[PDB]
RNA sequence: GUGGAGCCUGCGGCUUAAUUUGACUCAACACGGGAAACCUCACCCGGCCCGGACACGGACAGGAUUGACAGAUUGAUAGC
């Protein structure tokens, strides 16, 4: 009904927060990864989700751009905007909504393929 | 005394002094590191070979003027394969920039001297 | 086999028979005028020109682009 | 260009990183006083090194 | 006067006999002479698997490697230190002699 | 293999400057050991010689990760055919 | 003791782009020094690239053609 709230924190403080701030707020490994920092291969995700909330419309998602970084946490920077998360084989089609932060990229295309073990 | 010149254009090129092609040309004549160039002719070049020779005309550029591209690539000498023999098949090679470190020669001396006459 | 994709091209590169010609600027009397920017560098301290692309300006063998 | 690609995963560390520089294998590497070597070539070359059965 | 010859070797016979012959070449020339001291030699330990593959059985080497220290102190000139430690050294042996 | 056409020649210099050369098989190598001063990257060296054994000039052998390759006559006198030089000097290998 | 029990590891079966591929008493089954996240790695999946040497063709120093700063779907500052 109403806005989100993490401990202490609404998602409007949330995103007007610094990035090592944050860190302090959420958790010890994320804080962490925020502190220890991006790669160049992930700031052309930041770039390249820019340039796709500048062409998205308003009532669509954003063009998707793709990252093979499955192991990579989806950052308030990163919020709005679409990323095809590499499998190996595919890129998944993720829009990464506020509560996406603190966590993997790589958690929205399941690596194992989901078992049934009694398929035949 | 084209023996001479092909010996002094060998030395040069055992020296490695020589800098070559129209392009490299221009450069060296801007750097001013050309003591001679030479250019050929009888050839389809109406605007190239007037505008290396308003170029050498420029600034202190000294002109020979070779007839034939063919001709020229053959005396510079540089893809002779099979020395046992004749060149094979000499591509026609327009115009050359000598930068002269070794001018300690005779041959040198004696085409300065022709210069002079 | 049969390939989806047409093969691709070698890119062919847009050759000008003297390219160099195009390059100074002809007068009936003895000169060269380097109209466009020469690099101050000192292995071209002139005549070499710069691209000149439909926006700004370019530098080839050293490769630098000055944008507009 | 290609010399930003050639070369570019990073090998920072383990048997992976470091390998033999007989078999460039990473497979028992003696890394103790930098001897870096696999348990092949470590038992293939035990005799010359230096190394004995005395017990 | 003071010089500190610090002899290591893998090989055991070679260094003491290197070291024999130049601690008793020195009791020839007569100076101040240290006696061998022979540090306490330690023991490199190595364990390796004989199979190429996985299987085969699982094989373990229990490999020692000794390494022997002697040492000698003299008290005397450079010069005729210089003299007899030239003569009478054997590849094993690898002698180190720092001057104060 | 691209090389830089003063490699070409300072490369052939080396060769002769040096007869013989020895390498480590090695492609993963930023900079070669034994010859450190230029970058010479061990992959050109070990893309040129073995171009240059292709081509009969050297001798091969290969131990643990490196070739090592001996330089014969016809590598001196082509080296010296390639730069110009006299018949006077030598490589170290061939003065004394 | 172990065995019954929860679990370590290695193995079968399945599925999978690929699970490179080996072994089933001893003499397969924490084996491949197999504690492999990537790498390993082979296998597979998109796309480049040739690290197709050397010889000979062509090609051509009136520059063969690599490298190459732009913008475009791209992991990436791959002229792919
Ligand atoms: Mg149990
Ligand atoms: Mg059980
Ligand atoms: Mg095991
Ligand atoms: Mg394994
Ligand atoms: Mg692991
Ligand atoms: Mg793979
Ligand atoms: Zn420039
Ligand atoms: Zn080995």
């Amino acid at each position: 009904f109403r806005k989100f709230t993490y401990r202490g924190v609404d998602l409007d403080q949330l995103l007007d927060m610094s990035y090592e701030q944050l860190m302090q707020l959420y958790s010890a490994r994320q804080r962490r990864r925020l502190s220890r920092g991006l790669r160049r291969k992930q700031h052309s995700l930041l770039k390249r989700l820019r340039k796709a909330k500048k062409e998205a419309p308003p009532m669509e998602k954003p063009e998707v751009v793709k990252t093979h970084l499955r192991d990579m946490i989806i950052l308030p920077e990163m919020v709005g905007s679409m990323v095809g998360v590499y499998n190996g084989k595919t890129f998944n089609q993720v829009e990464i909504k506020p509560e996406m932060i603190g966590h993997y990229l790589g958690e929205f295309s399941i690596t194992y393929k989901p078992v049934k073990h009694g398929r035949p | 005394v084209n023996t001479a010149l092909q010996e002094v254009l060998k030395t040069a090129l055992i020296h490695d002094g020589l800098a070559r092609g129209i392009r490299e040309a221009a450069k060296a004549l801007d750097k001013r590191q050309a003591h001679l160039c030479v250019l050929a002719s009888n050839c389809d070049e109406p605007m190239y070979v007037k505008l290396v020779e308003a170029l050498c005309a420029e600034h202190q550029i000294n002109l020979i003027k070779v007839d034939d591209n063919k001709k020229l690539g053959e005396w510079v000498g540089l893809c002779k394969i099979d020395r046992e023999g004749k060149p094979r098949k000499v591509v026609g090679c327009s115009c050359v920039v000598v930068k002269d470190y070794g001018k300690e020669s005779q041959a040198k001396d004696v085409i300065e001297e022709y210069f002079k006459c | 086999k049969s390939y989806t994709t047409p093969k691709k091209n070698k890119h062919k590169r847009k050759k000008v028979k003297l390219a160099v010609l195009k390059y100074y600027k002809v007068d009936e009397n003895g000169k060269i005028s380097r109209l466009r920017r020469e690099c101050p560098s000192d292995e071209c301290g002139a005549g070499v020109f710069m691209a000149s692309h439909f926006d700004r300006h370019y530098c080839g063998k050293c490769c630098l682009t000055y944008c507009f | 260009g290609h010399q930003q690609l050639y070369w570019s995963h990073p090998r920072k560390f383990g048997q992976g990183s470091r390998s033999c520089r007989v078999c460039s294998n990473r497979h028992g590497l003696i890394r103790k006083y930098g001897l870096n070597m696999c348990r092949q070539c470590f038992r293939q070359y035990a005799k010359d090194i230096g190394f004995i059965k005395l017990d | 006067h003071r010089i500190r010859i610090t002899l290591t070797s893998r090989n055991v016979k070679s260094l003491e006999k290197v070291c024999a012959d130049l601690i008793r070449g020195a009791k020839e020339k007569n100076l101040k002479v240290k006696g061998p001291v022979r540090m306490p030699t330690k023991t490199l330990r190595i364990t390796t698997r004989k199979t190429p593959c996985g299987e085969g059985s699982k094989t373990w080497d229990r490999f020692q490697m000794r390494i022997h220290k002697r040492l000698i102190d003299l008290h005397s000139p450079s010069e005729i230190v210089k003299q007899i430690t030239s003569i009478s050294i054997e590849p094993g042996v690898e002698v180190e002699v720092t001057i104060a | 293999m691209l090389m830089p056409k003063k490699n070409r020649i300072a490369i052939y210099e080396l060769l002769f400057k040096e007869g013989v050369m020895v390498a480590k098989k090695d492609v993963h190598m930023p900079k070669h050991p034994e010859l450190a001063d230029k970058n010479v990257p061990n992959l050109h060296v070990m893309k040129a010689m073995q171009s240059l054994k292709s081509r009969g000039y050297v001798k091969e052998q290969f131990a643990w990760r490196h070739f090592y390759w001996y330089l014969t006559n016809e590598g001196i006198q082509y080296l010296r055919d390639y730069l110009h030089l006299p018949p006077e000097i030598v490589p170290a290998t061939l003065r004394r």
